RNA sequence: UGCGAAAGCAGUUGAAGACAAGUGCUUGUCGUUCGUUAUAAAUGGCCU
């Protein structure tokens, strides 16, 4: 119901990744999200795009990897033939293929760092070295039947123990090489596994409307956070300050201090896009980092647009307006409303 | 998933045209609006619609500069005296032309056409030409962008179709030939880089009420080439 | 002239394709037809005010 | 403003300027403006020139 | 002139008045581009 | 308490010499073609093409160049670029002053002066094609002979010599 | 700003330095055809006075018809005067009446002077 | 570039009594049928429903008149003596009669054989029945037994009220609208009596004075009665309960008077009063009751009215007349398989994003003359000026727009004595009016000085110019004598 | 051309040089000058 197949924000929130086919093949790009750059010169359209020759090929996952910690602003996009891309944007091609000796799909991947983490349809774990350019190891967990989502918990400097979801979700140790600890997750595949905090991460699912806060070191359902309608993209705020989800039947809602009856909560700030003729315009994206929160929506059919609105002051339930094209007389600008030429003297007329 | 289930038309669709290297497509019809489309296979939806008040739609077709691959226009006619081109969003760059330089006699519709591209030899650039059908056997070459009649090129009996061809020279050079034939089965082969002068003359073998004529394997309308050495 | 009138022929065999379209395709009076540059997409306009969008494999 | 087609010496017209033509061109890599000086001679005690940019395309002022 | 200033116009057709960080890099580049 | 200022432009500037016809338009068109430059008697404009409206106004009183040198010259010709060397323009006015201005920015306020040498010639107009330039002037039965220059701008003296050609 | 141009109103706005409107006051052979050889000799109308009421609603303009040479009519001047109105959205004045030959025939129209709000609410005028 | 101006017709100043908008509608009555009734036509009403057909009464019977088909569709003379008034209820379903009899009988309108109720509401004659405006079930009555009954159709035994009051013959009652309760009626007294319903009644709650018998009163708006009587009438206002207004320009007296207000005219609201001199005249109350139009009939006008407001096609005028005759005066008002081939033209763009549109409005075509004009065509332009039924306003032109082009002698060269003539004698008759008079002694003067040589040899033109000669010399006199009466005119003042 | 009203009241249209044509002479011309306030006529008519 969307073109966009797939988005991603960088980390500091200011360039989006997203994937959309054209004709039979899928192209990537990267756009600025900021309306005008620190400089003042305004953003532009970024025509470029990178084309996936092949109409099989597909981009399962996409990772941004760190503006600030790498020299290159780079992206990292995983593709149903078993290989892993890194695209740097600048050049506008791969500058580097990881190739798993397997053929079968990654499901997810996730980066710290110099350590990259990958998953297969084989239910095998993989390690990966940026600099180096090498698999390290490889290894597959008994009882670990499929594997939607991977995440590498914020431990340190290193990688102690790793997230991985299926219908329920688990945890599991590098070095032993074995789970720890088991969640009861969703009935539906996990769609959503990201880290809020030490000892708190989240959980969502294919077709529900509820999220699921666990604790690491314990294990227990801190809280359920609920939704309006399904959820799709999930981004959370400074350590567990607040929470954004964006809803499939196109609406931001915006959980305020999600981690403070108190097992279920519901979304406080709802926020919705409709137009001036009055036809509502989906959300498909969006970030939240102190206090600015950025709505992403698509204009044209893939035309992909931005805005920054402050949270913090906006009533719970806010509804941007935008212009979009419908009805609308089209002036030349040489020419008046009665479509005479601009230079044209009036003429004399009793 | 069908082109036009985002956004349905109301006549029928009198010409479809996909975009040279964009994924667009292009409908019109007698409902007098020009819709684009943007054709994942999926969803479809519509970029844009444009309505020309008075004009139905016969034909149309996106028009991508040889030489300067940024240029990117649509041409639209119809059972009218004037052609319509469409420069590329508030508002939309539509310029008219309805001025023939004197050969208003021959031609009193425009809604046969087709663009090709032009190499002006001596000088070496390379433009766009729109090509129109006249009243008998008046085959009308306008300069695309200027609106300037160039040549015009004449056949014996009723034209009825009409199509273009480009033969490879050497490194940069290429000529556009128009092949146009008439209802009998005469087919004509115009050199449009030597002032519309016959090259060529030959009949279809059993040909007899024809009515459309086409080219293929190489450069043309539907496939169109992008650089000088694509051609 | 009349309904689901489109043929495909291949060349330089000259031999029309067999399997497609067959008779429950929906075609209606074709009246618009455009391949696309790449890809090998196929859109066929009718009447109605309908285009019907076709895949070529191959392509 | 007269437009001479030299092939079959024919000609095209653009008519009713605001005055008279003291000078033209063709401005453009494919000669998409004329550029046009006028002169307005009804006013004898100066020389009150206006500068007009034509597109070709359809003849109609570019910039006045 | 309604307002406190005066026009006045001269023979040159002048009207006169007589009256009382890795990003930025990245920001640079895509917009080169 | 009371001041006088100019505000408003006046009468568009042209090459007003009898000899010379078809040439008397001294604006010029972008490369880009997409904003025209018209020199006025006392600034020069610069307007947008897609939307006919004044982008651009470089007034002479406020730089001070302008002001010495046009506050009689008169723009002999604009040439699109810069010579010596992407919004950069070289004005050439009648008595030799070469002057390398910017439009889409703010003007700077030491543009990049020059000063061709002539021995009792008034310039008359100027143009190229590739890199080469020439320069006709006018020396002196109240008819006027012209003169055809070489002109070439050396990077180590940072002058612009004149070398002869045709009378 | 109003500039009474011959047989025209230029209209300039000397905030943004650009023309806007450029409005034929006067019959006469205008812009019908391009007057050449002999018929550059005829002279069109011309607009000697121009003036507006101080509401700004109401545009009053005095003309000059020149009867054309070499006929027994060619030494009477004919006096027009005229009252346009327009809306402020507008740009085209609108003629709203016609005198011919004020005050007598071939009597001059000297001046015009719009009237001061208190009377007829700024809707009236002297002519001298 | 510029869209040529179209060449300006010459309008010369204004003269007296021009023709004002009012006028431009009223005179749209044109189609008139007289037809002839046995005696004088005493009352006329109009159904106020639709189709508003009219009724008119005379002798012994009531005619209804189609409205589009102007002619008799149902007769009632079932009366035994004279009718005196035919006026519909508010609905339009029944009609109301009197007698010399004094009987009242209420008809269902459109069906003449079935009568309602009969009502013997007097021994007197019974001149003047209406219903109610407000309420339908009240109807009012006036005799010549100088009692003004209010009857009620559901009980007709006895009268609900019976006002009195009045020393002279009751002919004229008016129910003011929005006040229900009051009723007005006229006497020959002179006097205006206005009753209260909802009161006692029977004796008038004031009295208004008219000064001369009235013979009809109207309620304009529920604030003003404008009532006519003698030979003038004077609008009154209840609230000040005085004359706002009084006109006096009929000769004979007033008879009848109708009101119409909010219809398709210029005039918002229409005030026609018979005159019985033969005029009746239609005043506006917007402008202070002042004339704006009249007709003028063969004899006396006893009845008038007017289509009412919601006409819903042709509007009439209707009058009546002493001598029976009645005039009316009427303002008019391929295969599927082929549409499904092209179904877009119907489509206006509702739903697209972008509306284009460039198409130039269609201008009026262009006569002969001003193509020729156009095209530089000097001498046939004035050719064309001179051709049969060729109005005389567009010829004046073609000869200013050839003098103020400065092709005058231009437009003369290659002319004899064949082709010279029409000009002459258009100018023949133009020199008498004013307006070309100047036009015309231009151009004269210049064939002669073209011409001389050919006029000599031609006896055609000589005469030509003979009675040219005459004609102006006789202008020379009407000139002088009008600078004679000018200055006639400067010694008074 | 000056003044004035629009009407008018006064006042001008000189000299040199050069070229062309006809036959040193005659006439006509000036993208030549000095001085005084100081017929036309290359078949040649305006877009969609
Ligand atoms: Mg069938």
């Amino acid at each position: 119901d969307s073109p966009v197949l797939q988005s991603a924000y960088d980390p500091s929130g200011q360039y989006l990744c997203y994937v959309t086919v054209a004709l039979d093949k899928q192209r990537v790009g990267v756009q600025p999200t900021q309306r005008a750059t620190s400089s003042g010169v305004d953003t532009v359209w970024n025509e470029n795009f990178l084309y996936l020759e092949d109409s099989k090929l597909k981009v399962t996952c996409l990772k941004w990897v760190n503006l600030a910690s790498s020299d290159t602003v780079a992206i990292i996009l995983g593709m149903n033939n078993g290989e892993i891309w890194l695209y740097s944007v600048l050049a506008n091609e791969v500058t580097y293929k990881f190739t798993t000796g397997n053929s079968y799909e990654i499901k997810d991947i996730d980066l710290m760092g110099n350590q990259l983490w990958c998953i297969d349809s084989s239910d095998a774990f993989y390690q990966f070295d940026l600099l180096q350019f090498k698999l390290l190891q490889h290894f597959r967990i008994n009882n670990c039947v499929q594997l939607n989502k991977l995440t590498i918990v914020p431990a340190g400097d290193s990688v102690a123990q790793l997230l991985v979801a299926s219908h329920s979700i688990s945890l599991i140790d590098i070095e032993e090489k074995k789970v720890v600890m088991t969640f009861p997750g969703h009935v539906s595949p996990v769609s959503t596994l990201q880290v809020i905090t030490n000892e708190f991460f989240i959980s969502g699912a294919e077709g529900d409307r509820f999220l699921n806060v666990y604790d690491i070191h314990s294990g227990m359902t801190k809280c359920v956070l609920v939704a309006e309608s399904d959820i799709k993209e999930l981004s959370h705020s400074g350590q567990a300050d607040s929470i954004a989800v964006t809803t499939e039947d196109g609406s931001l809602e915006i959980f305020v201090d999600p981690l403070v009856g108190n097992k279920s909560k519901k979304s406080s700030k709802k926020i919705q896009i409709v137009s001036k003729d009055g036809r509502k315009v989906p959300i498909y994206n969006a970030f939240i980092n102190k206090d600015l929160l950025n709505v992403s929506w698509l204009q044209n059919a893939t035309m992909p647009y931005f805005k920054n609105l402050q949270w913090r002051e906006i009533p719970n339930e806010y509804t941007v307006e935008i212009s979009l094209n419908w009805n609308n007389k089209n002036k030349s600008a040489d020419r008046d409303l009665h479509g005479k030429d601009l230079a044209s003297a009036t003429n004399y007329v009793e | 998933k069908d082109a036009n289930a985002s956004h349905p038309s109301h006549s029928a669709i009198q010409s479809l045209s996909f975009h040279p290297s964009k994924p667009l497509l292009l409908t019109g019809g007698y409902d007098k609006t020009l819709r684009i489309y943007h054709i994942d296979g999926k969803t479809n939806h519509l970029v844009t619609s444009l309505h020309l008040v008075g004009s139905p739609i016969q034909t149309c077709t996106f028009y991508t500069s040889l030489s300067n691959q940024n240029q990117q226009n649509i041409f639209t006619a119809g059972r009218r005296r004037y052609m319509h081109s469409w420069d590329l969003s508030q508002t939309a760059k539509i310029e008219k032309f309805s001025r023939l330089y004197g050969h208003e006699s021959t031609q009193r519709s425009f809604e046969n056409f087709k663009v090709a591209h032009l190499q002006n030899s001596q000088t070496n650039s390379v433009h766009g030409i729109v090509l129109l059908q006249g009243n008998n056997g008046w085959i009308n070459i306008l300069h695309s962008t200027s609106g300037l009649w160039l040549m015009g090129c004449k056949i014996e009996g009723v034209i009825t179709d009409f199509c273009i061809d480009y033969q490879p020279i050497s490194r940069g050079k290429f000529r556009t030939i128009l092949i146009a034939v008439n209802a009998y089965g005469e087919v004509w082969e115009f050199d449009l880089n030597k002032n519309g002068h016959v090259i060529r003359r030959w009949k279809d073998q059993g040909g007899v009420g024809i009515t459309k004529i086409q080219v293929g394997g190489g450069t043309t309308t539907t496939c169109p080439a992008l650089q000088i050495s694509k051609i | 002239a009349v309904k689901d009138a489109l043929r495909l022929v291949h060349l330089p065999s000259c031999s029309v394709f067999s399997n497609w379209p067959t008779s429950g395709t929906p075609l209606g009076k074709v009246t618009s037809v455009a391949f696309s540059p790449s890809g090998g997409l196929l859109a066929v306009g009718n009447e109605q005010g309908k285009v019907r969008l076709w895949k070529l494999n191959h392509y | 403003m007269s437009l001479w087609q030299l092939e079959t010496n024919s000609q095209q017209f653009l008519p009713r300027l605001n005055g008279i033509i003291i000078d033209c061109q063709v401005l453009g890599p494919q000669g998409n403006y004329y550029s046009l000086i006028l002169q307005m001679t009804e006013n004898n005690s100066n020389s009150d020139y206006q500068f007009l940019l034509l597109n070709a395309s359809d003849l109609t002022s570019k910039l006045s | 002139n309604y307002d406190t200033d005066f026009i006045f116009l001269d023979i040159e057709s002048t009207l006169g008045v007589v009256g009382t960080s890795n990003s930025d890099i990245f920001a640079e580049q895509l917009h080169k581009l | 308490q009371y001041k006088l200022s100019v505000v408003s432009g006046g009468k568009p500037a042209l090459n007003n010499l009898s000899s010379v016809t078809g040439n008397k338009n001294i604006a010029r068109l972008s490369q880009d073609q997409r904003n025209y430059i018209i020199p006025f008697n006392n600034q020069i404009k610069v307007y947008s093409v897609e939307t006919r409206q004044c982008v651009k106004t470089l007034k002479f009183a406020n730089n001070s160049l302008l002001s010495g040198i046009f506050l009689n010259e008169s723009i002999v010709k604009i040439l699109l670029g810069d010579i010596t060397v992407a919004h950069l323009i070289t004005v050439f006015t009648n008595n030799g002053h070469v002057i390398v201005l910017n439009y889409k920015g703010k003007l700077v306020e030491s543009p990049k002066h020059f000063k061709i040498s002539l021995a009792d010639e008034k310039l008359a107009n100027v143009f190229h094609s590739e890199g080469n330039y020439r320069i006709l002037t006018t020396f002196k039965n109240s008819l006027q002979s012209y003169r055809l220059y070489a002109l070439t701008f050396d990077d180590a003296k940072k002058q612009f010599e004149v070398a002869h050609q045709a009378e | 700003l109003y500039f009474p141009h011959i047989s025209a109103v230029q209209i300039f706005d000397f905030y943004k330095n650009e023309q806007v409107n450029y409005q034929y006051l006067t019959s006469g052979v205008n812009n019908s055809m391009g007057k050449v050889r002999f018929e550059l000799n005829l002279q069109d109308p011309i607009i000697t006075d121009l003036k507006f009421t101080k509401d700004g609603q109401w545009m009053i303009t005095y003309e000059i018809e020149y009867p054309p040479n070499d006929l027994l009519s060619s030494k009477d001047l004919t006096h027009i005067l005229k009252f346009w109105t327009k809306n402020d959205n507008e740009t085209n004045w609108n003629l709203k009446t016609k005198v011919i030959n004020p005050h007598g025939i071939s009597v001059p129209i000297t001046k015009i002077l719009p009237s001061p709000r208190s009377v007829n609410n700024s809707q009236g005028c002297l002519t001298a | 570039s510029t869209a040529r101006p179209r060449i300006i017709t010459s309008k010369a100043p204004l003269l007296p009594q021009q023709t004002t908008p009012e006028q431009r509608y009223w005179r749209q009555y044109t189609s008139a049928q007289l037809v002839k009734e046995h005696n004088s036509v005493t009352h006329i009403s109009f159904n106020p429903q639709h189709p508003h057909d009219f009724a008119v009464t005379s002798s012994t019977r009531v005619q209804i008149f189609s409205s589009r088909t102007r002619q008799v569709i149902k007769t009632f003379s079932r009366f035994k003596d004279v009718v005196y008034s035919a006026s519909f209820r508010s609905d339009g379903k029944l009609l109301c009669a009197g007698d010399a009899t004094g009987l009242v009988s209420v008809y269902d309108s459109y069906n003449p054989r079935t009568i309602l109720l009969s009502i013997n509401a007097s021994t007197h004659p019974t001149h003047v029945t209406k219903f109610h405006t407000q309420d339908n079930k009240i109807l009012a009555t006036a005799s010549d037994d100088r009692v003004t009954r209010l009857w009620d159709i559901s009980n007709a035994y006895e009268p609900q009220l019976e006002l009195t009051g009045a020393t002279d013959y009751v002919r004229t009652l008016s129910f003011i609208p929005a006040a229900p309760h009051l009723v007005a009626t006229g006497s020959y007294d002179g006097l205006i009596r206005l009753y209260d319903t909802r009161s006692s009644g029977s004796t008038p709650i004031y009295s208004l004075n008219h000064d001369q018998p009235v013979e009809n009163v109207i309620a304009v708006s529920p604030t003003q009665i404008v009532s006519c009587g003698g030979n003038n009438f004077k609008v009154w206002d209840l609230t000040s309960n005085k004359k706002l207004y009084e006109r006096g320009n009929f000769n004979k007296a007033v008879t009848c008077l109708d009101y119409v207000e909010n219809f398709d005219s210029p005039m918002q609201s229409a005030l026609i009063a018979s005159s019985l001199d033969g005029h009746v005249k239609v005043f506006d109350p917007l402008d202070n009751f002042q004339v704006k139009f009249g007709w003028k009939f063969s004899g006396p006008v006893l009845s008038c009215a007017v289509s009412p407001s919601t006409a819903q096609g042709n509007r009439h005028l209707v009058a009546g007349l002493s001598s029976g005759l009645l005039a009316i005066r009427t303002k008019k008002k391929k295969s599927n398989n082929f549409q499904r081939m092209m179904r877009g033209s119907e489509y206006q763009g509702d739903q697209e994003h972008i509306i284009h549109n460039d198409k130039v409005r269609s201008q009026r075509r262009m006569r002969a003359f001003e193509r020729n004009i156009n095209q530089f065509k000097w001498s046939e332009a004035l050719d064309n000026a001179f051709v049969p039924g060729m109005a005389k306003e567009l010829t004046l032109t073609v000869l200013q727009e050839l003098r103020k082009r400065g092709k005058v002698r231009v437009a003369l060269y290659g002319r004899d004595e064949s082709t010279l003539e029409p000009l002459l004698n258009w100018c023949l008759k133009g020199i008498e009016d004013v307006r070309s008079a100047s036009i015309v002694a231009d151009w004269v003067a210049v064939v002669l000085e073209l011409y001389g040589n050919t006029l000599e040899s031609s006896p055609v033109l000589q005469e030509l110019m003979i009675d040219l000669k005459t004609k102006v010399r006789h202008e020379i006199h009407k000139s002088k004598e009008a600078q004679r009466i000018e200055g006639m005119l400067q010694l008074l003042t």
